[PDB]
């Protein structure tokens, strides 16, 4: 099986340097071009660069000035992707694509999951959870930076008529995201319902139960 | 169709339906070329170590090569060891 | 460099129908095209590679035409599941091997009217201080509504953000959040907090309160 394992999300201050990568598995990467995308938030597909892992040969799009590196470490079977002297322009999510090398094989079949980048001298902070309580209930996940938060429902039994909404950027500087259910009215009495929430950069799991 | 041209030293090969292209180069960059159903030409900066179209003529710029610098055979089209210069830029077969 | 312009940029089809998604390159790129299908959250996936060729997968609705600049992508009886962005890359040249600025296909269905819910602040909140009202929109198409904020029936303005969710894969609805933020004093200095929806489903607004 084909798979691009990309590393986790990173909170970097402006005029800093990230290093993102990106490990292959199922396919040798001197067989491909490791392809580089970016994509701003709202935004459409940017190709970054590429580079051959068998010689080593990187080119980009001009407009990156300089400010992408890409390389390979053919052992470990990753490609990687530098960038340097960051601004909130570069808050992104990064992709990493292989392709090949003709007509027929150009196009990037297999990508990785993407990575994000939120460039910002901003603070971690974890969200406090409040119940919407209630037929419609759900949880309120407020205050936290930076994105994202996962919100599940009764260890993600629940997923029929369950929408967890895009955060919205408080004027705090912080992000404010709910999660609903709709279900029976008869339910609310006897049914446990459960909000499961993960913010990963602060390290909060909160369980939190929503009662009538 | 369109195929890169992958310095560095390892032997490649494209083949299309058969004309095939075998190759090994050096150079600083990947070269998009192109093969038409034969002709195989750079739509070139590098440096071939060798080269061979199997199923004639043979250019340094699309300029041609000296009759030296290759051999036509029944079914091939390969650059002669130790009299080719390097440079190739299109070659052409008509079988 | 080879520029792609990508036509057009929005689209709303029903179910059942043909959707054609053109993609024009500034010089003739022969035939090195590829379309992208991307989902809200998830990595792009490769439709149609090299013009014409259909990807390992993807549905047979799904067919590439083109050559010289001219190309287009064409779903025949589109489906619920096939709403998302839609995207062209080309491989002619040196790179840059650009893509498409993109086009967003919704699927178009009968309008939906939402079902309207108002949840007070928890108590657990007002203990710091804050008080966030929500008041949901359920299900409902097409996306365009509109929510007003009544404090003890005066009209609120500037004190409110909403988000809208992607459009649903089964029935091609839209769910809709607001959340009016007052300090915990402002919020102890009135009694009826109202949400006054306005949508093309609603034969009158509806207002959701306590």
């Amino acid at each position: 099986e084909v798979q691009l394992q990309q590393s986790g999300a990173e909170l970097v201050r402006p005029g800093a340097l990230v290093k993102l990568s990106c490990k292959a598995s199922g396919f040798n990467i001197k067989d491909y071009y490791m392809h580089w995308v970016k994509q701003r938030p709202e935004q459409g597909l940017e190709w970054i660069g590429r580079i051959d892992p068998e010689n080593s040969n990187n080119i980009y799009d001009p407009k990156f000035q300089g400010k992408a590196s890409i390389t390979a470490d053919t052992s470990s079977n990753t490609a990687y992707l530098q960038l340097s002297s960051l601004t909130s322009e570069d808050t992104a999510v990064y992709y990493c694509a292989r392709g090949g090398f003709d007509t027929n094989h150009y196009a990037m079949d297999y990508w990785g999951q993407g990575t994000s980048v939120t460039v910002s001298s901003a603070s971690t902070k974890g969200p406090s959870v409040f119940p919407l309580a209630p037929a419609a209930l759900g949880c309120l996940v407020k205050d936290y930076f930076p994105e994202p938060v996962t919100v599940s429902w009764n260890s993600g039994a629940l997923t029929s008529g369950v929408h967890t909404f895009p955060a919205v950027l408080q004027s705090s500087g912080l992000y404010s995201l709910s999660s609903v259910v709709t279900v029976p009215s008869s339910s609310l009495g006897t049914q446990t319902y459960i909000c499961n929430v993960n913010h990963k950069p602060s390290n909060t799991k909160v369980d939190k139960r929503v009662e009538p | 169709v369109a195929f890169d041209v992958r310095p560095g030293g390892v032997v490649h090969s494209f083949s299309h339906n058969t004309c095939m292209f075998t190759y090994a180069s050096q150079g600083g960059t990947n070269e998009q070329w192109q093969m038409s159903l034969c002709t195989i030409w750079r739509p070139s900066y590098l440096y071939f170590t060798q080269f061979k179209a199997e199923v004639a003529m043979a250019y340094s710029k699309a300029v041609p090569l000296k009759t030296e610098e290759f051999e036509v055979t029944k079914t091939a089209v390969a650059h002669r060891p130790g009299a080719f210069k390097a440079e190739l830029s299109k070659l052409v077969i008509v079988a | 460099d080879i520029q792609m312009t990508q036509s057009p940029a929005s689209l709303s089809v029903s179910v059942g129908e043909t959707v054609t998604i053109t993609c024009r390159a500034s010089e003739n790129i022969y035939s090195n095209l590829a379309w992208y299908q991307q989902k809200q959250g998830k990595s792009p996936q490769l439709l149609v590679y090299a013009a014409t060729n259909l990807a390992d997968g993807v549905p047979s609705r799904f067919s590439g035409s083109g050559s010289g600049t001219q190309y287009s992508l064409k779903i025949n009886s589109l489906q619920s599941e096939d709403f998302g962005n839609y995207y062209c890359q080309h491989f002619w040249g040196t790179p840059p091997w650009t893509f498409g600025g993109g086009t967003k296909l919704e699927i178009k269905r009968t309008v939906a009217a939402p079902s309207v819910f108002i949840f007070p602040p928890s108590d657990e909140q007002l203990k710091s201080g804050t008080a966030s009202v929500v008041c949901l929109l359920n299900n409902f198409y097409p996306r365009e509504a509109k929510v007003q904020w009544k404090v003890d029936n005066a009209l609120q303005s500037g004190n409110s953000q909403e988000s809208v969710t992607e459009q649903d894969s089964k029935d091609s609805t839209y769910s809709l959040s607001s959340t009016l933020t007052l300090s915990k004093a402002d919020y102890e200095k009135h009694k009826v907090y109202a949400c006054e929806v306005t949508h093309q489903g609603l034969s009158s607004p509806v207002t959701k309160s306590f």
